[PDB]
RNA sequence: AAAAUC
RNA sequence: AGCGCCGUGGCGCAGUGGAAGCGCGCAGGGCUCAUAACCCUGAUGUCCUCGGAUCGAAACCGAGCGGCGCUACCA
């Protein structure tokens, strides 16, 4: 149930958007998405998507320093949130 | 060339089947090892334990054969709420030639009075020592009230351990203190992972077991082997349970008495509601006989708050319609047993877990309800059930007034609170009620860590009772 | 007293011995074609027959893990993406450890079956009912 | 208008 | 166990009562220097199986199947 994992799409120019897939509801998306754009400086979007969730999209190629972000601010397993290579 | 179902109805018809029960039999010459009570109701009820995730259900299938229903497809899985009732035949063979290990026999309740022996070899017919009722209380750490009712429930004990595991498991400790604090001392130990273990692992573990189980109060518990999975050693422990454990005194100088433990409504969908069944509560009988056809009140029942936040308790009157003690509904009951009594109760009282630990008592007879009740309590030196990583395991602190305990009286589950605390008696104001009969000993569970942790245990002196309104 | 109980234990252990000799290491190495845009698996029959397991079931459990849909051809998993052999060998480890193997003993023996209507993992040599359904 | 790459 | 939803051509929605729909894909082409965007072209089905009124049905119904949803483990 309700698994965690993160996605990367490429775009021209080497330009890449990667997305996290499953948020837990315990901490609010807004109050993460503040500290997300400071300690990333990469554009932020929470997504609707239909059969699939609430979705913080984020620019850049970024997949160990979202998961040390998610280490820190609720995130206690790093056993269920998978990284994919693509 | 003959069939599976033609081999066992020839093997059932032979062997005399299941023989109807007389439905006035002389109760003065009944003992609870006659053919009209051993051959289709249980006499004593055997219960295992064990840590969570051990197989305690798949020991008892493996013993006796009937699922015990793991039900709500999410306790299909994980932990079961209600408890697993099962019913096995203890049937030794006859002939002398075969090993006595293997003489026992567990079967199924279906099974007839003289099944042949299944050795390849031997044409002795079984005969019937006893049949036993099985009951599988929950280990999991936040239900615990499962447990205890199945303790005030018990007569026998069947202790589970891991092999591959830590030896010092606390749920394992917390089952048997709980048992030894319910006058229960019948226990018998049992290792399941034999087969993932060595020659010398397994001697290093039942070292640290026997050493484990040295200062408590139970000291002869044998020790068996078993696997829920290859289903070996089964015989072995039919003979320790027949040889070890022999009849708690019950006889019919006593009056009735029921414990409803669990409620079953029996309501069948799709089929027109112009053909129903009654409604079944599940209880253990511990004292006194019933027969098909008696008046009968549940004593807690009707719990209401009025206008004034107090508390009105109606008796549930009710005709009992049939006894489900076994497969087939039988004409009495013997005390010592799990039965069904479908009365003419309303299902929505038997839908839920609605009667859940509630005390029953025939027409003739008043338990009295009561408010407040004055309790003696002994309590355990250190908590149980909790890991502590190498620093003293927490110690059982003493009460104080006015806090919410989990008061397991017997199979009543109540949330007390303390009224007033001295050096051995205290005072307990009950949100949800409970009728005294004559000591329902009792165990407490206090909110420590999140979840309860049992401390130790009572007996009723006094008590402040309430008049039952007809 | 534990004496009774040793007695126990060697004829269990004898039992043991008599009838499981053997006590996986029987994970074929994963082969993935990559053929331009298109992933190819022209093993996968080999690896739904080394771990007992159907071919529909296992599919079913990389396109839960994995966001693509892809095709069978006769016996072949191809897919159109840009996937790597680590990934694949991955996902085979997480289905072993969750799925194939007994996650309380050392054994495949199990199968696919449904008890009331979801998927409840049953054994063959021990037979223990523990059911994983994602 | 929207214009992207380099 | 009971009552609600669904049955692709790879995926979804649409018509359900003249007999094979569209988009999404996929493949190729064109646009061009060149990638997206955009513009063309296809090749896949007793639209789950079995019966029935019907010139006719994949569509209307039903006598069964598979997978979802609720009641709720229904002695
Ligand atoms: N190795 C081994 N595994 C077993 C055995 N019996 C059951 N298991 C496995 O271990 C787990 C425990 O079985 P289960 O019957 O679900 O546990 P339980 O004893 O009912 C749980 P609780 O103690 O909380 O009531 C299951 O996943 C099952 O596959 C056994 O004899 N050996
Ligand atoms: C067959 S009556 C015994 C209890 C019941 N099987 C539960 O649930
Ligand atoms: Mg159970
Ligand atoms: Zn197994």
């Amino acid at each position: 149930s309700n698994y965690i994992h993160i996605r990367i799409q490429q775009r021209n120019g080497r330009k890449t958007l990667t997305t996290v897939q499953g948020v837990p509801e315990e901490y609010d998306l807004k109050r993460i998405l503040k500290v997300l754009k400071k300690d990333f400086a990469c554009n932020g979007n929470i997504v609707k998507d239909p059969e699939m969730g609430e979705i913080i999209q984020l620019q850049g190629d970024q997949r160990a320093k979202v998961c040390e972000f998610m280490i820190s601010q609720l995130g206690l397993q790093k056993k269920n949130i998978k990284i994919h290579g693509f | 060339g003959e069939t599976e179902e033609e081999k066992r109805k020839r093997e059932f018809e032979e062997g005399g089947g299941l023989p109807e029960q007389p439905l006035n039999p002389d109760f003065s010459k009944l003992n609870p090892l006659s053919a009209e009570i051993i051959n289709r109701q249980a006499t004593i009820n055997i219960g295992t334990i064990g840590h969570v995730a051990h197989g305690k259900s798949t020991v008892v299938r493996a013993i006796s054969g009937v699922q015990t229903v793991r039900f709500k497809d999410e306790l299909e899985r994980n932990i079961t709420i209600k408890l697993g009732y099962a019913n096995a035949k203890i049937y030794k063979c006859q002939e002398p030639t075969c090993p006595e290990p293997d003489c026992y026999r567990s079967f199924k309740s279906d099974k007839e009075i003289s099944p042949k022996c299944q050795r390849p070899g031997c044409p002795g017919r079984y005969k019937l020592v006893r049949h036993v009722s099985f009951v599988d209380c929950p280990g999991h750490d936040i239900l615990m009230s499962t447990m205890l009712s199945g303790a005030a429930v018990m007569d026998a004990a069947l202790l589970l351990i891991a092999g591959n595991e830590s030896c010092p498991q606390p749920q394992t400790s917390e089952h048997l203190a709980a048992i030894e604090i319910m006058k229960l001392k019948h226990v018998i130990i049992l290792q399941n992972k034999v087969d993932l273990m060595r020659e010398e692992s397994a001697l290093e573990h039942q070292k640290s077991i026997l050493k484990f189980i040295r200062g408590t109060i139970a000291d002869g518990a044998p020790i068996v082997p078993i696997s829920a999975q290859l289903k070996y050693n089964i015989d072995a422990v039919n003979e320790f349970i027949v040889k070890t454990i022999p009849v708690p005194p019950r006889d019919f100088m006593i009056s009735p008495r029921l414990i409803v433990i669990r409620s079953f409504d029996v309501n069948k969908p799709g089929a027109e509601i112009e053909d129903l069944k009654g409604g079944v509560a599940g209880g253990s009988i511990l004292n006194g006989v019933f027969k098909l056809g008696d008046e009968i009140e549940i004593r807690p029942g009707i719990v209401t708050k009025d206008d004034k936040g107090k508390i009105q308790c109606k008796p549930i009157f009710s005709n009992i319609v049939s006894l489900f003690a076994e497969q087939n509904d039988l004409k009495f009951a013997v005390p010592g047993g799990l039965i069904g009594v479908g009365t003419k109760v309303d299902p929505t009282l038997c839908r839920a877990d609605r009667l859940v630990g509630q005390v029953v008592g025939a027409k003739g007879h008043l338990p009295n309800i009561y408010t407040d009740i004055e309790i003696n309590y002994f309590l355990l030196r250190r908590l149980l059930g909790v890991k502590t990583d190498g620093q003293k395991q927490a110690k059982v602190r003493k009460l104080e007034p006015n806090e919410v305990l989990m008061v397991n009286i017997g199979s009543t589950a109540t949330g007390a609170r303390v009224v007033a605390v001295k050096a051995d008696m205290a005072r307990l104001q009950l949100t949800s009620p409970a009728c005294t009969e004559i000591n329902e000993k009792i165990a407490l569970s206090r909110r420590i860590e999140k979840h309860w942790r049992l401390i130790g245990w009572a007996t009723i002196k006094k008590g402040t009772t309430l008049e039952p309104i007809a | 007293v534990g004496l009774p109980y040793s007695e126990l234990l060697s004829r269990f252990f004898n039992i043991l011995r008599t009838n499981n000799p053997e006590l996986k290491f029987r994970i074929p190495p994963p082969v993935c074609l990559r053929d331009g845009k298109k992933t190819i698996f022209s093993n996968i029959q080999d690896i739904a027959e080394k771990l007992h397991r159907s071919p529909e079931h296992l599919i079913q459990y990389l396109f839960a893990e994995l966001g693509t849909s892809g095709s069978v051809d006769g016996k072949r998993l191809v897919i159109k993406g840009k996937f790597q052999s680590k990934q694949m060998e991955n996902v085979l480890r997480r289905y072993i450890l969750e799925y194939v193997t007994c996650k309380t003993c050392k054994s495949i023996n199990t199968e696919l079956k449904r008890e009331n209507r979801l998927f409840f993992m049953v054994c063959k040599s021990c037979g223990s009912t523990r059911s994983v359904s994602s």
